């Protein structure tokens, strides 16, 4: 789903991405 | 009803002094359907947020859920 795609985005964000 | 979904630090907070939830638990709160946000934009202000406020991380059914439950 988009929501899980959206969280692995924001999880790897939090890893200090963009 | 002046002064709705906004992705702020105040409703993040709000929502994870209720309950622990996951990354895609707070994303549903948020939906880019309500906020007309793309989706890049939502985990962008979001990671903002849970970087600031740091919240205690737990497994809960093998997933780790963040929170500001005590
Ligand atoms: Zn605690």
């Amino acid at each position: 789903s988009e929501a899980d795609e959206m969280a692995k985005a924001l999880e790897a964000e939090l890893n200090d991405l963009m | 009803g002046p002064l709705d979904v906004q992705v702020t630090e105040d409703a993040v907070r709000r929502y994870l002094t209720r309950k622990p939830m996951t990354t895609k638990d707070l994303l549903k709160k948020f939906q880019t359907k309500k906020t007309g946000l793309s989706s890049e934009q939502t985990v962008n202000v979001l990671a903002q947020i849970l970087k600031r406020l740091n919240p205690e991380r737990k497994m809960i059914n093998d997933k780790m859920h963040f929170s500001l439950k005590e």
